């Protein structure tokens, strides 16, 4: 079974909080084969769309959490549909990001920016149509635990101090962005959806640390993550060869917060290197 | 929406009109939150997306139940369970005799059961005010209007800077704190608790600052010893009026000792010392577990 990594919580009961989180990992399903419902689509098309959403996120200083919400909304929406044509993918992705930004950001960009970045491919009204199509097809289940939120949990446990206050941010920035960069690479490959989000985050963490740390912060046993770890090896290789990106700073964002902002990597070639090795 | 007959408008909450209405098939009585969408430049507003998605996750006897979400041409209806009135109209209808104190055990206990559930699900309500507190005829009382709620992360980051209706807003917010989480909801409940007894708002501020000073007058102006950090908070001014912690029998007489204890632990200045919803449930004060039918 799974260890309970959370400390004693002053604000609620750690056992209840953890069991709720684990049930969130159960009721939100992802399907590594959903593109088989779309015979005109290829996995590279998904990678190109998601990579472009990362670019849009960086231009607008959106949170990592917003990107991963959009990624999850896109993957689960597409699993509810059939026979989507490639000319619709931009609209589905940008509307997923619009929903996610409205959920997650304090002051999100306005509708007109989400249309603007598509460079004429999508109008505002088209985005308003698609957002309703997405939310209804997902039955309004719009509160997943994203990949990056699992990484946030793990980092907080890892650097818990005397205070046992898991809600105030206590982890250093560089480790967070480096693991995140590996996850941003992996998520571009639809095969990642084979692994639960908490195992993807634990496996990326592992490739940047040790089994001791992985088990300490996630409660997984090595056999739980072994296949994911093995799958991730070439992506970790490509990142290590290329070297980790440095912390960027952002206009209007305090430097101590800048690690929370999604960055963009021209890493579709990295993705190809990683998959070529298999 | 052919299966719903609107009875009467019930009021406007955080977004759009609420209606009393009847399920034509079963005769069930429901509240209908309407959202007109062609009024909205951004499509489905973020408050509605948050409320719907949070309430699909939250099923508790002390949280109003979201029954359905219906989309018709330019409109979005949220079908909720029916309750009978908010606590602000109940309070002020019983504002002469006061509200009998066994119901104030009942209502503060149930409200804490709800909030403890929200917080274990990592949801901040951020608008616990009696107009959003529904109490029905069986007596139960339910948290409602999650239009201002937010799921908080582990760890949190900076969220929306001015939240909770002013009479219920916590001091850390008024001073522009970088981080807040569950304490802000507990504060709100204290303001409501004393508002039940005094049958009058504990801090009926007319302004941001007036709300701050109502708090200082009643609890004493805080300092680096009662709340370590106050002096380094953004909206802290040295010029504030040093006031005295008026005994917890003046600011609120009907209370016994435990009522004073609980309430003061809920109005602790330091969010990090302030009591959790779980702990408030374990306070002696909730040893007699009364559940009276109200007058309506
Ligand atoms: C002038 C107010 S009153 O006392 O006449 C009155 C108040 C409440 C209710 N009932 C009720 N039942 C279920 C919901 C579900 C939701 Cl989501 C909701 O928002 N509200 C209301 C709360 C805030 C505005 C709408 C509900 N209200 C009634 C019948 C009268």
């Amino acid at each position: 079974s799974r260890g309970s990594p959370l400390p004693v919580l002053s604000w609620a009961n750690r056992e209840e909080v953890w069991k709720i989180m684990l049930n969130k990992e159960k009721t939100y399903l992802r399907d590594q084969h959903f593109l088989e419902q779309h015979p005109l689509l290829q996995p590279k098309m998904r990678a190109i769309l998601l990579d472009w959403l990362m670019e849009v996120c960086e231009v607008y200083k959106l949170h990592r959490e917003t990107f991963y919400l959009a990624q999850d909304f896109f993957d689960r929406y597409m699993a509810t549909q059939e026979n989507v044509v490639k000319t619709l993918l931009q609209l589905i992705g940008i509307s997923s990001l619009f929903i996610a930004a409205k959920l997650e950001e304090i002051y999100p960009p306005k509708l007109h920016q989400f249309a603007y970045v598509t460079d004429g491919a999508c109008s505002g009204d088209e985005i308003l149509t698609m957002e309703l199509m997405i939310m209804k097809a997902l039955k309004w289940r719009l509160s997943p635990l994203t990949i990056v939120s699992w990484l946030n949990v793990y980092m907080q446990v890892a650097y818990l101090n005397d205070l046992h206050e898991v809600l105030l941010p206590q982890y250093p920035q560089q480790i967070f962005i480096q693991i995140a960069e590996l996850l941003d690479l992996c998520v571009l490959d639809v095969d990642c959806l084979e692994f639960p989000y908490g195992i993807l985050a634990a496996s990326a963490l592992y490739h940047f640390s040790s089994s001791e740390l992985m088990q300490k912060v996630s409660g997984y046993q090595w056999c739980d993550i072994e296949n994911c770890v093995k799958w991730m090896v070439p992506f970790a290789m490509v990142i290590r060869e290329t070297g980790s990106s440095k912390l960027k700073h952002f206009r209007g964002v305090a430097d101590e917060d800048a690690h929370n902002i999604q960055t963009h990597r021209d890493s579709l070639d990295l993705l190809d290197k990683a998959r070529a090795k298999k | 929406m052919e299966n719903f007959q609107k009875v009467e408008k019930i009021g406007e909450g955080t977004y759009g009109v609420v209606y009393k209405a009847r399920n034509k098939l079963t005769g069930e009585v429901v509240a209908l939150k309407k959202i007109r969408l062609d009024t909205e430049t951004e499509g489905v507003p973020s408050t509605a997306i948050r409320e719907i998605s949070l309430l699909k996750e939250l099923n508790h006897p002390n949280i109003v139940k979201l029954l359905d979400v219906i989309h018709t041409e330019n409109k979005l209806y949220l079908v909720f369970e029916f309750l009978h009135q908010d606590l602000k109209k109940f309070m002020d209808a019983s504002a002469l005799t006061g509200i009998p104190l066994p119901l104030i055990k009942s209502y503060l206990f149930q409200l804490l059961q709800g909030l403890a559930f929200c917080h274990s699900h990592r949801v901040l309500h951020r608008d616990l005010k009696p107009q959003n507190l529904l109490i029905n005829t069986e007596g139960a009382i339910k948290l409602a209007d999650f239009g201002l709620a937010r799921a908080f992360g582990v760890p949190v980051r900076t969220y929306t800077h001015e939240v909770v209706t002013l009479w219920y807003r916590a001091p850390e917010i008024l001073l522009g704190c970088k981080y807040y989480s569950t304490a802000v909801d507990i504060w709100s409940l204290g303001c409501i608790f004393a508002e039940m007894v005094t049958r009058r708002a504990l801090f009926p501020g007319d302004s941001e600052i007036d709300q701050l000073f109502r708090i200082f007058r009643t609890l004493g102006t805080p300092d680096e010893v009662v709340w370590p950090g106050v002096t380094s908070m953004p909206d802290y001014k040295p010029s504030f009026p040093k006031w005295a912690r008026q005994d917890f029998s003046k600011v609120v007489p009907p209370l016994d000792e435990d009522g004073r204890s609980l309430l003061s632990q809920m109005l602790h200045y330091d969010p990090n010392k302030r009591i959790s919803a779980k702990a408030a449930l374990a306070h002696p004060f909730f040893q007699d577990v009364t559940k009276p039918v109200p007058h309506l």
